[PDB]
RNA sequence: AGUAGAAACAAGGCC
RNA sequence: GGCCUGCU
């Protein structure tokens, strides 16, 4: 009633009539931003300079009927003068503290619910457990780490529609919330905020912060989880490590680690089946995680892992920028390449066809507990530097780079029974078979690679056959460095194809993923994975 | 003994103490008066570095333009803007050859953006030269005034609410024989007309200003601000250029400081460690002199034409328009000049527009020479600036050219034992050239210099040097066998930010935590930063512990609050309470840190929605503060904070009351009143900007009708009220139609 | 389906045709040329034709290559700071009142009453271009006003000043010229452009080095009391607290921290009086609260300021004020340092002497000065110096703790074994402990804030580059340049008249002399 | 006068 | 003498 009367006044006024008739709804935002007020070039000087004047603050005009004109000492608390481009009135800051000492009171039980994230941060810190300070060289690796620790893994656009459906259910538009996760999130969030009386703009902002995922490049050592990055100013330094345990855990860490385990198990089964893709799809449909189905997470969740990527692509979803090989994630960074479809022999005299690439090319190898950088040419490796944590990590990176190089020094180092076919005359992949052969131990590949000199620049460490650092002469091209750059986080989402046997391929024709790159490791899910097809023990 | 801190560098390397060489604790140098002199100087310089070019007279603007592209080749090591179109195109071709499909994909992305993009995004911008008032005005104010003048003249396609339609309207505005603008005096307004040439020079012109708070230079520089017509085309061009630079491992401009450091470290390591021990490798940590002056918009048009190869023609035109306008861009001279008569003891402000006519008795020899050189180019108070870019509007395309020249040393194109690679961010580069001997290094650096002078990219010998690989500098990042912390660039961010009490507290603690994360700030230094920030906070905002005897104008309310409260550890530093912040608690706001210690009465007074102090306008500004970093571009600081009674907005300048444009305040007031009513009708007007193509009143009445019917069917509204509402709905519709 | 149609036509077509290389007349022909363009070895061809003279020959950089930096010649440089640094004197009352817990005017009256020995003031060192009797009359007016405040029952929190001709002159009142329209003043003879010339050249003097030497010295008082922080719960918090305790112990007794506090107080007071009372003149005492080593708190009065009017619009607009400071330093032993100062003789002082009592005279340095909003804002934040300095120290400490896997704060701060070159004696370079380094960097930073100028920024950058060239040479990384004498001319382009910049240049010359060996 | 340094303040407009 | 403004 009050608003329509205001409209009565607006339509009666000619100037208002002008603005209302000519302006469109599209320009309402522009007219919301229409202001003479220039933005402060030096805000500090202008908030230091103004706080020495009477009436430096502004407030709504209702202050005139809520706060008195002066306090007991006689200091004036508000004036009748109005702001420049507003109806608001100029008031001193003593009206604020007066409000805090003599103003109306309310019930702030809503605010913990509103600012949920901040209170989980406080509770996690209050219950955390510190330990010994360990002074030691800190190898800080720049890496993409999620900052928000209660993020429901929804993008800004993805979660703004859930926020609207929760708070503004009639202004959602054509966007239909397909995913089950979104509908559960909607109902649950709707329930807590049934009567919240703070502000729908700040309720929406809070829900955005809580539900919207956020990632930020940060130098990280030690733990990478989300609860471990909010305290990165406290756990990790340049010369000191601080042992610390979060008091709590978040659903996103569990959702991620359980999705990874589920997809790994699914792919492991699907590989031995007759039609891996059909089995994979049927398993992905008949399975769910923590009640919410897994496909919802698969469309909703961005996660970097070979099995998750295979699952997503099999569901026709977008995947990572560059290929995987031997459990490591390679991203090319220079040069072109063409395959050749050529033939060669081994040291055990077995003949094999492979595809060797052309041109000089640089690559950014990546992994779980290591990192590396590679430069090579047609059939020829040029150099490989590694930045792993443990020595066996550097060994893994070096053997992976040598197999990837397709050098004859590696081909002519194969000794023993290495069958390049299955037990039924089925052609396995040569590269993967070499990588499994050289994974028992590569003594001969190390003793046959070669040696070169080094300039001893940067104090870089030498290579190790059997734990013998050599600081002046070492294998050719292979170096080791303290500290790595990670790099791969930026992702140029590439389009791809998939074979029946789960061979991912880019638009060109090269191979990007395969069921052999997924780990052989057997983990234990953090959230309960529930599979209902006929037998509840097959995953 | 006389003390000398520089001798400290005889034991500690210069990179492990470089913070000592940064005098960032004192007032930054500022300009005081007009920037006309620097504008004239820059125009005459950029017309000097291209003087062997060809002159022309524009048939549309009448301006004399100097075109140096495909001009003669340079003969000395002085600056030159004679870029070669064939060489730029060859650079682009080799870039595409080394990174295939990059231009196709970038054009597809930018086409999607063009199809999706809207007009409201132009409100998110810096100061913009309004061409209706000839005055710098906020981006939204300038956009609104331009839209109003367009609709008053006849250009009305923009109701579509698309940026490309606003650009079509800008293009059809130029083919009209007379615009109609409005001018204020002192209170009313007056209609005025602008023939085609006048409107053309107003749409193509740029405003000029002096750049304050710049660290590292004795002499002041000028900067430009474009109008509303160029802003959309330059936005689209920067979208394309960002999309391209994102897919290049050699660019560094679209990424942050940490990604710059990552790229730099990978490149220096690659050129050092990956290269063989037999090869030598040398790093030139260089800069480019007169970068913007020598960057012709015609070669940017060539780059846009190449990048868009085999793309739709509409996309080609929309991206070509911006280089076309920059090639013809004009520069407003500035504020003018002040003249003092000492004998008569008086001062006088002459506007710059009279300089075309003013006698030259009143100027010093330097200014006399500048005016004499610029007068031929002066047309109606503005100087034709065709021969070169003014200040970094096309930054990312320049970075693309730098990455092309850096990519032309891949060793497939040099065809020689030497090669090179590096990282370039506009006006700053690091180039590691690897070669088997010092003759190869010299040949590589000579070919780099020469290939850089054939593309209009000049290398600063004054600011570049070559050493062996392992130590270098890039954008004040000092790499010495690993990156090193500086902390002197980040020093001006360690005080009160000047937004409000809550915001200043949150920003200070978050800046401390960030400087702890990225720039290796220590634990003791972080604690000291907390303590000093809190002292400055308390002294600025007049909020002392409350158990003190500091007599201020705001010491009485704080004492009453201190005495009223039983639990005193629950008060905020803004209300006269203790400081519970430490290293463990840098990631938590000041309201959640103190929530179990607060009294329920104080807790409910502080956190109250009915307060007259808290106002929030849009979701974008709720917790984001534009913070200008020193020796860097103005950034945006996300600051986690809790909405309390301390989260006010501060007052406005209030000088506009004494000027002819005083009636803009009433427009502001009505606009905000109306928008508040619309938000009442549409609750989500603040969160999500409304879209459609309907006049506001029709939506208002339609929502009123829906609300009334719903309320009557099952709500408070009774039949009499519903009838009255529907009667007014009909009355309003009739009034609107009339 | 609707096909999009973005058509260039009319004016923006013609402007389009006039925006190409010179051998083209239409965008369509240029676009066709590009679409048919295929690389055919064009860069190499043009390159060969391009003359050899265009090159980037690398000039080697050796020990004998870098020459010293030339400094300007001219009359000696004069003090620019807004208050006296080493020549300052303190009256005290020993009152247990924290940093701000007082009424500045009441504190000032108490710190002035404790001195007996006042005489009729007379001028000792005149201005040589002004009228010193007006400064004398202004001093006498300040004394009269202080006695008036004393007589009045309640000390005013803020005192206004009368607008006499001495203060109207000394504060620049009715000195600006009137603003008129150019069409009403055209034929005036002396109407001309503002003077825009090179600043007056000035050579380095002996005093900025003694000032820097004394700024790095210890003192008999504490100058920093820090806000409270939370209780330390983690071990790294205890480590940080012990580090900070060492830092503050070494740094709290240092003249640089005294200058930090002086400047912060003075700029706060000046800004607040300027914003609050814009038309009135205002008396502002210079107060600083220390705490002697025994533990008693002490208040200290340095003098008085008299803020003129302050109708400051731009951040560069100037507010004028008259500064008066007590001192014991005779102005007739370094008169070139006091070019802009008037110096009176106001009293006598008997300090604790073993040769009876000395009775050294006591002078008042009076001057007109000015400040801006930005200079005030940046001088209210001199505490940032404490951060930069201590941060660098902490960096060093951590850089050594990383090498030896153990905490090393105690060894450095107590055992004093490590020594960093921190200044050259006639015998040679002499090294000092970590505390001297801390105080030296603090004094550098404080001075940089006090004497901040564009010359300092420029010189800092252009000498950073040369420092890096010398470091590349020191690391045996065969460094080289392309135009080094020009780079020197670019460094020397910034040495004009600023004492701090000339001193930094002298330091750089000494560093180049002692390095490269 | 002073601040400051490539152009400004050292108050501005309105009655 | 009275009001207005202090980045317009």
């Amino acid at each position: 009633m009050e608003r329509i009367k205001e409209l009565r006044d607006l339509m009666s006024q000619s100037r208002t009539r002008e603005i209302l008739t000519k302006t469109t709804v599209d320009h309402m935002a522009i007219i919301k931003k229409y202001t003479s007020g220039r933005q402060e070039k030096n805000p500090a000087l202008r908030m230091k300079w103004m706080m020495a004047m009477k009436y430096p603050i502004t407030a709504d005009k209702r202050i005139m009927e809520m706060i008195p004109e002066r306090n007991e000492q006689g200091q004036t608390l508000w004036s009748k003068t109005n702001d420049a481009g507003s109806d608001r009135v100029m008031v001193s800051p003593l009206a604020v503290t007066w409000w805090n000492r003599n103003g109306p009171t309310t019930s702030a039980v809503h605010y913990p619910k509103i600012y949920k994230t901040y209170f989980e941060k406080v509770e996690r810190l209050k219950h955390g457990t510190f330990g010994p300070v360990h002074f030691r060289n800190q190898v800080k690796i720049r890496r993409r780490v999620d900052i928000n620790p209660g993020h429901a893994d929804l993008s800004a656009k993805e979660a703004q529609d859930v926020i609207m459906e929760v708070v503004f259910p009639n202004e959602v538009g054509a966007r239909i919330l397909t995913s089950e996760s979104q509908l559960t999130i909607t109902k649950e969030k709707k329930e807590e905020l049934q009567d919240c009386k703070i502000s729908p703009l700040m309720v929406a902002y809070m829900l955005e912060r809580e539900l919207v995922r956020k990632t930020r490049f940060l130098p990280v050592a030690g733990g990478t989880s989300s609860v471990y990055i909010e305290v990165l100013h406290l756990t990790q330094g340049t010369c000191w490590e601080q042992m610390y345990t979060p008091g709590g855990e978040v659903r996103n860490d569990d959702v991620d680690q359980s999705l990874i385990i589920a997809a790994r198990n699914i792919v492991r089964r699907a590989t031995v089946s007759a039609d891996p893709l059909a089995s994979l799809l049927e398993m992905c449909h008949s399975t769910q995680i923590g009640g919410i189905r897994m496909v919802d997470i698969l469309r909703q969740n961005p996660t970097e892992e070979q099995a998750v990527d295979i699952c997503k692509a099999a569901m026709g979803l977008r995947i990572s920028s560059s290929f995987s090989f031997g459990g490591f994630t390679f991203k090319r960074t220079s040069g072109s390449s063409v395959k050749r479809e050529e033939e060669v022999l081994t040291g055990n005299l077995q003949t094999l066809k492979i595809r060797v690439h052309e041109g000089y090319e640089e690559f950014t190898m990546v992994g779980r507990r290591a990192t590396a950088i590679l430069r090579k040419a047609t059939r020829r490796l040029i150099q490989l530097i590694v930045s792993g944590r443990d020595e066996q990590s550097i060994a893994e990176a070096i053997i992976v780079a040598m197999v990837f190089s397709q050098e004859d020094c590696m081909i002519k180092a194969v000794r023993g029974d290495l069958n390049f076919v299955n037990r039924a005359n089925q052609r396995l992949n040569p590269m993967h078979q070499l990588l499994r052969h050289f994974q028992k131990d590569a003594k001969v590949l190390f003793q046959n690679w070669g040696i070169e000199p080094i300039d001893n620049v940067m104090g870089m460490i030498g290579i190790l056959p059997d734990m013998t650092p050599s600081t002046e002469m070492s294998m050719r091209g292979v170096r080791v460095s303290k500290m790595g750059v990670d790099e791969y986080s930026s992702t140029e989402r590439v389009v791809v194809s998939i074979d029946r046997f789960l061979r991912v391929r880019d638009q060109r024709g090269n191979v990007l993923l395969s069921p052999e790159e997924v780990s052989e490791t057997q983990g234990t899910e953090k959230l309960t994975i529930t599979y209902s097809s006929s037998m509840m023990w097959e995953v | 003994m006389d003390v000398n801190p520089t001798l400290l560098f005889l034991k500690v390397p210069a990179q492990n103490a470089i913070s000592t060489t940064f005098p960032y604790t004192g007032d930054p140098p500022y300009s005081h008066g007009t920037g006309t002199g620097y504008t004239m100087d820059t125009v005459n310089r950029t017309h000097q570095y291209s003087e062997k070019g060809r002159w022309t007279t524009n048939t549309e603007t009448g301006a004399p333009q100097l075109n140096p592209i495909d001009g003669p080749l340079p003969e000395d090591n002085e600056p030159s803007g004679y870029a070669q179109t064939d060489c730029v195109l060859e650079a682009m071709a080799f870039l595409e050859e080394s990174h295939p499909g990059i231009f196709e994909n970038s054009c597809l992305e930018t086409m999607e953006v063009v199809q999706q993009t809207r007009v409201d995004k132009l409100t998110q911008g810096r100061q913009t030269y309004d061409w209706t008032l000839n005055r710098n005005q906020p981006a939204a104010t300038a956009l609104a005034n331009t839209i109003e003048v367009f609709r008053s003249n006849g250009l009305t396609a923009n109701e579509s609410g698309r940026l490309i339609d606003f650009l079509k309207d800008v293009m059809e505005s130029m083919d009209k024989e007379e615009m109609e603008i409005t001018t204020h005096f002192q209170i009313g307004k007056k209609k005025q007309r602008l023939n085609k040439r006048s409107y053309l020079i107003r749409a193509l012109t740029l405003n000029t200003m002096t750049k304050d708070a710049e660290r590292g230079k004795l002499k002041r520089r000028a900067i430009a601000t474009p109008g509303m017509q160029i802003r959309g085309f330059v936005y689209f061009v920067e979208t394309l250029a960002r999309s391209i630079c994102e897919k290049l491992e050699q660019s560094g401009l679209p990424v942050g400081g940490n990604e710059k450091k990552a790229k730099l470290a990978n490149v220096v390591r690659k050129m050092m460690t990956n290269s063989q021990d037999t090869e030598l490798s040398f790093t030139i940590t260089g800069d480019n002199t007169k970068w913007n002056e020598n960057q012709n918009p015609r070669m940017f048009l060539a780059m846009i034409t190449y990048i868009t190869r085999n793309q739709p023609e509409w996309f080609r035109n929309v991206l070509s328009i911006a280089p076309i306008m920059f090639s013809n861009k004009m520069a407003r001279l500035g504020k003018g000049y002040m003249f003092e008569s000492k004998s008569m003891k008086l001062r006088t402000q002459i506007p710059a527009e009279m300089l075309a006519s003013i006698d030259l008795k009143y100027f010093n020899d330097s200014t006399r020479k500048k005016i004499e050189k610029i007068r031929p180019l002066l047309i109606d108070g503005t100087a034709s600036l065709s021969p070169g870019m003014m200040m970094g509007m096309f930054n990312m395309l320049s970075t693309v050219l730098g990455v092309s020249i850096l990519n032309l040393g891949q060793k497939r194109y040099t065809k020689t034992t030497y090669w090179w690679d590096g990282l370039q961010s506009s006006d700053d580069f690091a180039l590691i050239v690897n070669a088997p001997n010092h003759e190869g290094i010299q040949a590589g650096v000579d070919r780099f210099y020469r290939t850089c002078k054939l593309l209009g990219i000049n290398m600063s010998k004054k600011k570049s040097y070559i050493n062996r690989t392992g130590t270098f500098e890039f954008t004040s990042f000092f790499y010495r066998y690993g990156f090193v912390a500086n902390f002197s660039m980040e020093l001006p961010s360690f005080g009160v930010s000047g937004i409000n009490e809550s915001a200043d507290m949150s920003i200070g603690v978050t800046v401390i935590k960030n400087n702890m994360i990225n720039n290796d700030l220590g634990p003791a230094t972080a604690q000291m930063a907390l303590q000093l920030f809190i002292k400055d906070y308390r002294y600025t905002y007049r909020c002392h512990r409350g158990d003190t005897q500091i007599q201020t104008r705001r010491s009485f309310e704080i004492k009453k609050l201190w005495e009223q409260t039983r639990s005193k550890a629950g008060l905020l530093v803004s209300d006269g309470g203790p400081n519970l912040y430490n290293i463990r608690n840098l990631h938590i706001p000041e309201v959640c840190l103190k929530w179990e210690l607060m009294d329920e009465d104080y807790q409910g007074r502080l956190c109250n929605p009915l307060n007259p102090f808290v106002s929030h306008k849009e979701i974008e500004s709720v917790n984001n503060a534009v913070m200008m970093p020193a020796h860097g571009p103005a950034k945006n600081m996300e600051y986690d904070a809790v909405a309390t009674t301390h989260s006010w907005i501060p007052k406005r300048n209030r000088s506009i009351l004494n000027t002819s444009q005083r009636g803009i305040l009433e427009d502001e007031q009505m606009y905000q009143k109306c928008c508040n009513l619309f938000e009442k009708f549409f609750p989500s007007s603040s969160y999500r900007r409304p879209v459609g193509i309907s006049s506001m009143v029709e939506a208002m009445v339609s929502r009123a009708r829906i609300d009334a019917r719903i309320d009557f069917e099952s709500g408070r509204i009774k039949k009499e009220e519903f009838a009255e509402i529907m009667k007014i709905c009909s009355t309003i519709e009739e009034l609107r139609r009339q | 389906t609707i096909e999009e149609r973005f058509e260039i036509t009319g004016t923006m077509r013609r402007l389009a045709d006039q925006s190409l290389p010179p051998n083209f007349s239409s965008l369509e022909n240029f676009r066709a040329y590009v679409d048919g363009f295929e690389p055919n070895g064009y860069i190499e061809g043009k390159l060969s034709q391009m003359s050899k003279e265009v090159n980037a020959r690398i000039e080697p950089f050796l020990k004998t290559t870098p020459r010293p930096l030339r400094l300007p010649d001219g009359p000696p440089c004069s003090q620019r700071s807004k208050f006296l640094l080493m020549d300052a004197l303190k009256l005290s009352i020993e009152d247990p009142s924290h940093e701000g817990e007082g009424i500045p005017l009441y504190d000032a009256i108490k710190c002035m009453r404790t001195f007996f020995g006042w005489k009729e003031p007379n001028v000792v060192k005149p201005h040589e271009k002004g009228i010193n009797p007006n400064y004398l009359l202004a001093w006498k007016q300040v004394l009269a006003e202080l006695q008036d405040i004393e007589n009045e029952e309640k000390i005013p929190k803020t005192k206004n000043m009368k607008k006499t001709s001495q203060l109207k002159w000394a504060l620049g009142e009715n000195m600006a010229p009137e603003k008129v329209d150019f069409d009403d003043c055209k034929d005036v003879s002396d109407l001309k452009q503002y003077d825009s010339d090179e600043p007056e050249l000035r050579s380095l003097a002996s005093w900025i080095q003694s000032e820097f030497n004394k700024a790095c010295e210890l003192t008999d008082s504490s100058w920093i009391e820090l806000d409270e922080i939370g209780e330390d719960v983690a071990p790294i918090e205890h480590i940080a607290s012990m580090r900070r305790n060492y830092f503050t112990a070494e740094v709290s007794h240092c003249r640089a921290t005294e200058y930090i506090m002086k400047g912060v107080y003075i700029n706060t007071a000046l800004l607040n009086a300027s914003c609050a009372a814009m038309d009135d003149f205002q008396l502002i005492p210079m107060i600083s609260k220390c705490r002697t080593k025994e533990g008693r708190r002490k208040t200290n009065l340095y003098g008085f300021i008299i803020k003129g009017r302050s109708h400051l619009r731009n951040d560069t607009d100037v507010v004028n004020f008259v500064s008066m400071e007590f001192s014991l330093t005779d102005p007739r032993l370094e008169p070139h340092k006091w070019e802009k100062y008037c110096v009176l003789e106001i009293g006598d002082m008997l300090l604790r002497s073993a040769i009876g009592q000395v009775s050294r005279p006591m002078f008042l340095y009076v001057r007109t000065n000015g400040t801006s909003k930005i200079k005030m804002k940046w001088g209210m934040e001199m505490r940032r110096c404490l951060l930069q300095s201590l941060q660098q120290i902490e960096s060093m400490i951590e850089a050594e703790s990383s090498v030896k896997e153990k905490d090393m704060t105690k060894e450095f701060f107590e055992n004093k074994s490590e020594t960093w070159p921190i200044g050259e004696s006639p015998k040679g370079v002499e090294e000092g402990s970590i505390g001297k380094v801390c105080r030296t960097l603090l004094a550098k930073s404080v001075f940089n804030s006090l004497y901040a100028s564009p010359q300092l920024e420029g010189f800092s950058a252009e000498s950073r580059k040369l420092l890096l060239i010398v470091q590349a040479l020191r690391d045996n990384l065969e460094p080289g340049t392309f135009d080094l004498g020009g780079l020197y001319e670019a460094i020397e382009e910034c040495l004009i008249n600023d004492p701090w910049v000339l001193l930094n240049a002298s330091w750089f010359n000494s560093f180049l002399t002692h390095a490269l060996r």
